[PDB]
């Protein structure tokens, strides 16, 4: 039962990691870091526009209540399993839920705004990959939502 | 939407691992302090 | 119904510090301390769960055989150094060989199992640290081993 | 059996050393002295517990029957015969039964109720110490008995 006071307790926990002076405030510079640590998923430009709506300098601070405003703003605009499945499905050569591990690297590191060497190394160590073949993406839909 | 999802999940997984690692250290630290205070208690009772 | 004989001896050794009457029982508040004295490091949560397997009373006590026959149903597994050394290797992801005492203070206070300021000040005092605040986590583990 | 006439005579002689009027009262400062002169074995904090019933700052006065009332309960308490061995067991140098002189200075002058300089002299002369050294605790218990 989302956005009840229980869920706001872990939002205070994760916020307290970045309120290093301990006054109820965090910098704009880590706002994406805390939101994605809590597992809510904004894009880069979206986050930057949400920061620059608060300050044209971009370099500033946000108090705990208005951090909860920014969390609620993203929660109103949340994805779904079928919307994430659609994003993988345009790359499906067969139509069976599988995508090439070669073309996956092209999608991760050449197309779009891209994933870094660290993000690639971390994900590839857990995924255990040594090849370029077809691999199931319905797992990705479930596990990353 | 793919890049956003992967980047989000990696940060989610790293936060969960960080909190688990913190708890793992903190429980051991609080254990070492409990053992040091038990050591202090037996030594202070004994000397008295 | 019991732990193996060599562990009964160490449990009797520990329990002798917490009996206050010489009559084989302990007042309910001492229960967490005696358990952590064994070398095992249960969470606050594990100690709160364990009370539901014990059936304690605020108008009563826990006898030596009541405590031992609880442990004979289930006890916490043995905590060894390499678990804690791996936990430090989560934080030092780039392999620098050290951690800032200020970062360590903030994280150990304001996240997870949450050490109070009394607990954190004594924790920082028991560590080995280079002359500008760089904590030598390997040597700190060695001094507890 | 408690309180044959001769018991009261022996205990009243020990008290009559300290009263300088013959009115049946002493200063609270000498309460520990008369008690230990008869070989009764309380802690300083155990004397302090009683003194909170009678003294404004540690310079008051107290009757023979008040002293004898405290003594009457202390005379049913245990002789510390097991307790003193449990105490010395902690300060053994290597587990063969021998207390170290270094540990013994911390036991005399740091831990607990301590000892003052001119009565630490007494223990050094009792033990014949002119440098580094040790003492057997079963023999030393036998001597203090």
């Amino acid at each position: 039962d989302q956005l009840t006071e229980e869920q706001i307790a872990e939002f205070k926990e994760a916020f307290s990691l970045f309120d290093k002076d301990g006054d109820g405030t965090i910098t704009t510079k880590e706002l994406g870091t805390v939101m994605r640590s809590l597992g809510q998923n904004p894009t880069e430009a979206e986050l930057q526009d949400m920061i620059n709506e608060v300050d044209a300098d971009g370099n500033g601070t946000i108090d705990f209540p208005e951090f909860l405003t920014m969390m609620a703003r993203k929660m109103k605009d949340t994805d779904s399993e079928e919307e994430i499945r659609e994003a993988f499905r345009v790359f499906d050569k067969d139509g069976n839920g599988y995508i090439s591990a070669a073309e996956l690297r092209h999608v991760m590191t050449n197309l779009g705004e891209k994933l870094t060497d660290e993000e690639v190394d971390e994900m590839i160590r857990e995924a255990d990959i040594d090849g370029d073949g077809q691999v199931n993406y319905e797992e990705f839909v479930q596990m990353m939502t | 939407r793919i890049q956003k999802t992967i980047r989000g999940w990696l940060l989610r997984k790293r936060y969960l691992c960080m909190q688990r690692a913190a708890i793992t250290v903190q429980r051991y630290v609080r254990g070492y302090q409990a053992r040091c205070y038990a050591k202090f208690l037996r030594r202070t009772k004994a000397a008295t």
